[PDB]
């Protein structure tokens, strides 16, 4: 999981 | 200058395409590189494509069979551990096919994160944001997963990870560089796990955003969301992002009034505190309680979950909307409820005016406990704000704090004045 997405 | 020339031909050889109208820059943006607009781009205009495997993940490094084959001894709480270990190997591998890629990286030991910062500083300056706790939590984490995890797993395979990059310093730093850098794609419930993705992790953040990244089967596509005119910045998305947010995870922070996407949080259990203070009664107190588990059940409220209240409205809204109705609703009212849906709603800054009083006390006390978590008042964060020429002589990271407090405490104080 890792945060930034877009 | 050179390291964007190399990176560009890199690009060309790996199929990652941009368009003539967007380049790579250090000049005018607001934070190392940016892409900057070369001629004026459209709304929905495509900006650059990336092809899927010219990412850098556990999948696509040189070692995804060995770590994919051992997924089990390197689980962890963040589950980062895999792509941490791809870029270590990366990065002393010396035929690498993404170094053109690891140029543009920031230099190492001058990261902005606040887990950098000596503890007392983090400590005293960023007290009650809620960022020397994650902080923390962090740290503790970073320091398991190295002497546990990743330190053995390099010493198990010398070949693959050379001396030099078994440092634990390191290892803090590309921590720090994923959750600053690193994409993690939607799903669509096993998360994915983060990648690098070249060229979009250039661009920098702002609310108010003009481009953001969509994903597609074989290729992920960098578009704009707002005409952007000539000369201009581009700026993805990095979230809905409240100040506290952006210093804990990417070492900077949005100016007020910037940030339309700030944020205070309510930590759940001062809401209770609030209920509890108001019982005269041991009576009254265990009512209050029951009323506390029946929301626990609805999984509306949690020992260490946080309301999050942003400038405009609620956004954990039903969570909040649901426990102010059954924290107050009448006695009677409830027991028949704990017997035989939730409540809908916004919670806005026209709407909090015209709840129940009881809501509205309730929510007022516990917002007055927040505030008192805080080392100040809101009034002396914003004497040091006003004046340009005391806030210029604060440090770097006094600025940074301040604006993540008073951001915080504006948005507390304005709830305040909305429950009278
Ligand atoms: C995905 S990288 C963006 C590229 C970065 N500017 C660089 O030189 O490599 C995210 C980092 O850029 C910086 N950044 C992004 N947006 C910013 C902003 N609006 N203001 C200041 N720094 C920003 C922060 O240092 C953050 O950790």
């Amino acid at each position: 999981e890792t945060f930034k997405s877009i | 200058l050179d390291p964007v020339a190399c990176f560009l031909s890199w690009c060309r050889r790996v199929g990652l395409e941009l368009s003539p109208k967007v380049a790579v820059s250090r000049q005018g943006t607001v934070a190392g590189y940016g892409m900057v607009a070369r001629e004026s781009v459209q709304a929905g205009e495509l900006l650059f494509v990336v092809p899927r495997a010219a990412l850098l993940s556990q999948h696509t490094c040189s070692i995804g069979g060995l770590l994919e084959r051992e997924r089990v001894a390197l689980q962890s709480q963040s589950g980062w551990v895999p792509l941490l270990l791809a870029l270590l190997h990366e990065l002393q591998a010396p035929a690498s096919r993404w170094r053109p890629y690891f140029a543009l990286w920031p230099e190492l030991g001058r990261l902005e994160h606040p887990m950098f910062w000596p503890e007392e500083e983090r400590r005293c300056l960023l007290q009650g944001t809620g960022v020397p706790e994650a902080v923390e939590k962090d740290l503790a984490n970073i320091r398991s997963e190295y002497q546990s995890i990743v330190l053995p797993f390099m010493e198990a395979h010398p070949d693959l990870f050379s001396l030099r990059v078994r440092s634990l310093e390191l290892y803090h730093q590309l921590v720090a560089l994923v959750m600053a850098y690193s994409f993690q794609e939607p799903l669509e419930k096993e998360p994915n796990s983060p990648v690098m993705v070249p060229a979009a992790d250039i661009l920098n953040h702002l609310a108010n955003h003009n481009a953001n990244l969509e994903y597609s089967a074989n290729c992920l596509r960098m578009v704009a969301t707002q005409p952007i005119p000539k000369g201009h910045e581009i700026f993805n998305t990095y979230g809905q992002m409240a100040n506290w947010q952006l210093i804990h995870m990417y070492g900077f922070v949005e100016p007020y009034p910037d940030n339309t996407d700030d944020t205070a949080d309510i930590q759940m259990v001062t809401v209770r505190e609030a209920a509890l203070q108001g019982t005269k009664t041991e009576a009254e107190r265990h009512l209050v309680y029951e009323r506390w588990d029946f929301l626990c059940k609805l999984e509306m409220v949690g020992e260490e979950g946080a309301f999050v209240i942003g400038r405009e409205e609620v956004l954990t809204e039903e969570e909040l909307t649901t426990t102010l109705k059954v924290l107050c609703m009448p006695a009677e009212e409830f027991r028949e409820l704990k017997d035989q849906k939730r409540e809908e709603g916004s919670l806005t800054i026209t709407n909090i005016p015209k709840l129940k009083a009881s809501w509205r006390q309730l929510l007022q006390n516990s917002v007055l406990l927040t505030l008192q978590t805080y080392a100040t008042d809101l009034k002396t964060d914003q004497g040091l704000l006003s004046n340009k020429e005391v806030y210029a002589k604060l440090s770097w990271r006094e600025q940074q704090a301040l604006q993540v407090r008073y951001g915080q405490k504006m948005i507390l104080h304005q709830l305040l004045e909305l429950t009278s």
